[PDB]
RNA sequence: UUUGGCAUAGUUCC
DNA sequence: AACAGAAACAACGGGCGGAACTATGCCGGAC
DNA sequence: GTCCGCCCGTTGTTTCTGTT
């Protein structure tokens, strides 16, 4: 169809303990970043890369609706293991998941958002590099990727 | 050395990197050995379950447990597999002149007669006229058999499998009766002709006297009778073998005995025999061959792993590379992305003052002699791909007009300038998002040329006697010709067959479902047999044709393709107890 | 089946967007008949939609000017009228007619540059 | 293009002539063998705005055993043949007193039209053939052995000779390409004559069911 | 009118030999003069060679009919 | 002169 | 406008080698 | 002595055209 054909590729994230997929800009906004300039500072490190900017543009076109942390958290928490009958409990569940089950190795304290955002941006950046054919895809049989 | 070419022999020893590379090489062999076994066993089990109850009845027909005919004569001839031998026909390949000289029995020279036949027989031959008429009629029958053979066996293969080894029987007769080849014989060629005619009546496969039964017997013994007449020709007997009366009588007796012994015994379990005979090679077994190919052919899927479609050309396209490349272009799918160089969306409301300076002259010429939207869709076409496919910008423009109608505008440059330019303008619903959908559709849906679903098409001269065209010259020999043959990826058989300058007779694919839906059930049977023969004989192995024919008939007996799975096994109108023992027990029993 | 579905979805999308760009009264451009001095063959023919007599007369002048320039280089009306009429007869739509005329003009100019009579 | 359209019409006509010749109807040698230029001359070399307009190409021919039993070969001019078109064709057949007719379709027929074709089966027999299915003769392909339609007398004699009930023969679907080519109904038996590698010839039998 | 083959198939030969050997081993009269033999299988083979085995084979055609062939009438191939 | 079963692991042979 | 025939996509379920030989742990828990 | 990892045949859902 026409709209999918024009959009092309979109970037989505599968957070644990959540019913289905979430667009990445929603998660970044839920972390507390509103401005597209700031989100692109977290993702695209060198802004003199028009191909990367064009690749990330359709992901930002899903931010036409969501613009605030509260509504972003609501959207994330709507899809919990047991969806709530209220809204404050759903938003608290969303914050709890983004603070406890998303990237535990970065941190679990209250002020870990400033680093979780950077690491999630690094994941997205490496995905873009893979999609542009600038780094080789990993292989599971390589023994440096084993324990 | 870097990528693993071991320069040393096992006696000199391997340097450490070569040792590790050799271990990496041997691991693959160990893995294949440990992997193929279960799949081979499963294939053999499925075949056995499919054909476990097919038998040879006392009617001589081949029927399953429900008395449904599979073959009216086992192996289409009625003989047993373990009693037949390889033999040569010896009258198919020789030219006209050689054939006549070798099989004519000249009775006019009379010096060859005095040298080969006895004195009391040469006078009889030169005096009688009924003898001469019979001897000419024999050669007429041999010529007709030669034409029948050439129809049955194109590509000129003499090697064949028949029950009685006539040449070895003749050698045995010569040694048993102490025949001296340097002396004239006492065998009357009329006795030879009459003996062969009487012998052929005692080799009965289909018993009866109705026209239907006589036709069935003639069809059942045609090839062997042709071979018998070719071998026991009177001239060949007089020149080469030089038999005698008692020797010829003993030979006829031995032929009768061996033919009667080489007939299939009623009660044989030919279905299980065929299952084992086709499944035991599986344990030793750019396309797919071997175990995966056998799996695909047995359980037919509508999506083969590597579909292909070998295409033969009719005329001068077969020889000259020009029309060969032209057909190659005609039969390969190509959208606009395959030829486009770059594209862009501009904002240029001024027809005269154009943001791009290159189009100025011709865009002004177009606009000077006549609303519209101010947006643009400027695309650039790669010259190399544009000129490779022999495409033309007028052709692209008319294809765009056909695809979108006159609600678009199109202005195009020509190949004179170094930059080939196409400019498109439109003659909720905002322009930029509409132009991006126009570009996206026009680049992935245009279909400028080719046949859809045909991805890549190759073009190479054949190097095998089955993929080459073999004709018969005016002197009767077989001459092999090399003509260009195509080999595509992806299958759409009907369109390729309907294409101009494509041979509608020899064109074939390797998708069984496609062959079915295009050509029927008999064609699917023949094609399935050919594919099975190819996969089996890729390894140089040999399997008797009767087992192949039985498997193909079992699979295509009921008019539709019957995959050997639970679906096909339970589709049969058999008893529930046969189906319960195969891939579905409780469900079948409870349904019944 | 997916290609057929996508082609139908595209055609519906395209038709919707073009209907939103079609005004209520598409003024059918009135066909003005040729004048008494019109040198065009089949001048009154309405076979090509939206192709006017004045457009064909303009296209004919371009062919004459090109052929005149060619003859001046190599040391004409009848030939221009035949070239126009052949192009008219082969064309189905006005845009392709115009493009085939401009191609003939470019071919005449190429012959003139090469010092060849067209 | 006009050349390609003329070529397609000529190929369809030639295949239908071969089909009628195989079905036993009376088609002459000159009608069977027409060159492209001869067809261009006889019925227009220009299809678009020309004499051949998918009409006047309809063929009426009489069976070799009965001039009273005749067949039509109609060429609808519509990419999607409809109920009213089928009714028009049936009216023409009724007025000309014709039992059987062929219909070559540009692209396809609506399911409503197909069911309205099936409904009148005892009254009239009409068959649908696509434009793509007739650009080639499937019978001429080397993978397809010769088929012969057997009379009820031949069927009875065969069944008596082998002592077979018709359930015990191999089958062939009524939607088979060759079955549609020969126009065979359920209950008829076809005979397959093919060369063999181990016998030299082998005659099989198939029941249309 | 008998249409079945005039030879004795391997299966018929095997079953006839087994049944005749069992009959002899169950203390039944023989139809040949044994020249010193004692094994029932050997005696049965001797009888089959002599064409003295008193069995008639009932061959069932697939159409339900049948034909009775005596061992004396069937050509013994092997 | 009387008879346990379920699961997991390792090994032999094609 | 109501009805009906045919088709694209999605979800669900069954299917996956043959033999053979040793050993070891376990067969319900509280009151 | 009582309670506690991949393929592909079916069927559904939904959709898209034709008739009257």
């Amino acid at each position: 169809g026409a709209k999918k054909s024009a959009i092309g590729q979109r970037i989505v994230a599968t957070l644990p303990y959540i019913k289905q997929e979430v667009p990445i800009i929603i998660v970044f906004r839920a972390l507390g970043f509103v401005s597209d300039r700031d989100i692109l500072e977290h993702i695209i490190y060198d802004f003199e890369d028009p191909e990367m900017m064009e690749m990330v543009k359709p992901s930002l076109d899903e931010a036409f609706v969501i613009q605030e942390q509260n509504v972003a958290l609501n959207f994330i928490g709507s899809r919990g293991a047991k969806p709530g009958v209220t809204k404050e409990k759903r938003i608290k569940y969303a914050k709890e998941v983004l603070q406890k089950e998303m990237l535990p190795h970065v941190g679990v304290s209250d002020f870990c958002e400033t680093k979780k955002a950077y690491f999630l941006g690094y994941m997205v950046h490496r995905l873009l590099l893979a999609a542009l054919g600038r780094r080789e895809l990993d292989d599971r049989d390589h023994y440096g990727n084993k324990r | 050395e870097s990528r693993g070419f071991v320069e040393n022999s096992y006696l000199a020893g391997l340097t450490p990197t070569e040792f590790f590379f050799h271990a990496m090489g041997g691991r693959e062999g160990l893995i294949d050995t440990a992997v193929k076994t279960a799949e081979t066993g499963y294939i053999q089990r499925r075949l056995i379950k499919s054909m476990e109850s097919v038998m040879v009845k006392y009617d001589a027909t081949v029927r399953n447990s429900i008395n449904q005919v599979v073959q009216l004569r086992y192996g289409e001839d009625g003989l047993a597999g373990e009693s037949v031998e390889f033999q040569n026909l010896a009258t198919l390949k020789p030219s006209n002149k050689a054939f006549e000289k070798k099989f004519r029995f000249d009775y006019t020279n009379e010096r060859a007669l005095r040298r080969t036949l006895q004195e009391d027989l040469v006078k009889d031959v030169l005096s009688n006229a009924h003898i001469q008429n019979e001897l000419e009629r024999e050669f007429e029958r041999m010529r007709e058999d030669r034409e029948v053979l050439r129809v049955i066996f194109p590509t000129g293969d003499s090697k064949v499998v028949l029950p009685c080894n006539l040449l070895r029987m003749i050698w045995n007769a010569q040694k048993i009766f102490h025949i001296n080849p340097r002396l004239p014989s006492d065998l009357h060629p009329i006795k030879v002709v009459e003996g062969v005619k009487e012998l052929s009546k005692k080799l009965v496969i289909v018993n009866g006297d109705d026209p239907l039964s006589r036709q069935a017997q003639e069809n059942a013994t045609l090839l062997f009778n042709i071979h018998l007449r070719s071998t026991l020709c009177s001239r060949r007997m007089a020149e080469e073998f030089r038999l005698s009366g008692e020797a010829f009588d003993w030979l006829l007796g031995e032929i009768e005995s061996k033919f009667n012994q080489a007939i299939a015994h009623p009660g044989e379990m030919v279905g299980a025999l065929a299952a084992q005979s086709l499944g035991e090679p599986a344990t030793q077994m750019n396309v797919t061959l071997g175990v995966p190919r056998l799996k695909e052919l047995i359980n037919i899927s509508k999506k083969p792993k590597t579909p292909s479609l070998t295409v033969f050309l009719l005329g001068q396209s077969a020889r000259d590379a020009e029309r060969a490349k032209d057909i190659l272009c005609r039969l390969e799918h190509t959208t606009l992305r395959k030829v486009t160089a770059n594209t862009a969306i501009y904002y240029d409301p001024n027809p005269q003052s154009t943001v791009v300076a290159e189009d100025q002259e011709w865009v002004n010429v177009y606009y000077e002699m006549p609303r519209i939207s101010p947006w643009l869709l400027r695309v650039e076409l790669d010259r190399k791909h544009m000129t490779d496919r022999k495409l033309t910008m007028e052709q692209i423009a008319e294809k765009i007009n056909a695809g979108f109608g006159d609600d678009l505008n199109c202005i195009f440059n020509d190949d004179n300038a170094e930059k080939l330019v196409l400019r498109i303008r439109i003659m909720k619903m905002d322009d930029d998002v509409f132009l991006r959908c126009i570009e996206s559709n026009m680049l992935t849906d245009m279909t400028l040329q080719g046949i859809e679903q045909i991805s890549k098409v190759y073009m190479h001269l054949p190097q095998t006697d089955n993929k080459k065209k073999i004709i018969i010259t005016e002197d009767g020999e077989f001459k092999a010709l090399q003509e260009w043959i195509l080999e595509t990826d992806g299958v759409s058989l009907m369109r390729v067959l309907s294409e101009k300058d494509v041979d509608p007779v020899r064109t074939t694919s390797n998708d069984i479902v496609e062959i079915f839906t295009v050509l029927g059930i008999e064609a699917v049977r023949k094609a399935l047999e050919r594919e099975l023969y190819h996969v089996i004989s890729f390894d140089g192995s040999y399997v008797n044709y009767r087992h192949l024919a039985l498997l193909c008939d079992t699979m295509t007996c009921r008019g539709h393709l019957m995959a050997i799975t639970r679906h096909g096994v339970n589709r049969q109108d058999t008893g529930p107890l046969m189906k319960c023992s195969f891939e579905e027990t409780v469900d079948v029993l409870m349904e019944a | 089946g997916r290609d057929e579905a996508h082609k139908r979805e595209w055609n519906l999308f395209y038709q919707k967007q073009m209907q939103l760009r079609k005004g209520k009264d598409p003024k059918i451009e009135e066909f003005v008949p040729p004048d008494e001095n019109c040198p065009l063959k089949e001048a009154s023919s309405r076979r090509i939609p939206r192709l006017t007599v004045k457009a064909r007369e303009h296209c004919l002048r371009l062919l004459e000017e090109a052929l005149s320039s060619n003859r001046q280089s190599t040391r004409l009306r009848a030939k221009a009228v035949e070239l126009e009429h052949e192009t008219f007869r082969n064309a189905k739509v006005a845009n392709l007619y115009k493009a085939s005329v401009l191609k003939k003009v470019a071919d005449i100019h190429r012959a003139s540059k090469d010092g060849q009579p067209y | 293009d006009d050349e390609e359209e003329t070529y397609r019409l000529w190929k369809i006509r030639k295949t239908i002539m071969q089909l009628c010749h195989d079905r036993g109807y009376l088609v002459t040698q000159d009608g069977l063998d027409q060159t492209l230029e001869e067809f261009k001359a006889q019925f227009g070399g220009k299809p678009s705005e020309g004499r051949p307009r998918r009409t006047d190409l309809t063929v009426l021919v009489a069976h070799n055993d009965d001039p009273t039993d005749q067949m039509f070969v109609f060429f609808p001019e519509e990419p999607k043949v409809g109920i009213k078109t089928i009714k028009v064709y049936c009216q023409r057949m009724q007025e000309e007193n014709i039992t059987r007719a062929l219909i070559v379709v540009q692209q396809g027929m609506t399911p409503s039209a197909k069911q309205s074709l099936v409904d009148m089966a005892p009254k009239y027999i009409l068959e649908q053939f696509l434009q793509q299915e007739l650009l080639i003769n499937i019978t001429e392909h080397e993978l397809v052995p010769e088929h012969v339609v057997m009379t009820k007398e031949e069927v009875t004699e065969l069944l008596a000779r082998y002592k077979l009930r018709e359930n015990q023969l191999p089958r062939i679907q009524a939607g088979d390409p060759v079955a549609r080519y020969f126009g065979i109904k359920r209950g008829q038996v076809v005979k397959i004559i093919r060369p063999s590698e181990t016998a030299g010839r082998y005659i099989t039998y198939r029941l249309v069911q | 009118k008998r249409i079945t083959t005039p030879y004795m198939t391997k299966y018929e030969r095997a079953r006839v030999l087994g049944t005749r050997a069992l009959q002899i081993a169950m203390c039944a009269p023989v139809m040949v003069e044994l020249e010193g033999e004692t094994d029932p299988l050997l005696i049965a083979m001797k009888e089959l060679k002599a064409r003295k085995i008193p069995i008639i084979i009932r061959r069932y055609l697939p159409d339900g009919s049948y034909e009775d062939w005596g061992v004396d009438e069937l050509i013994i191939t092997d």
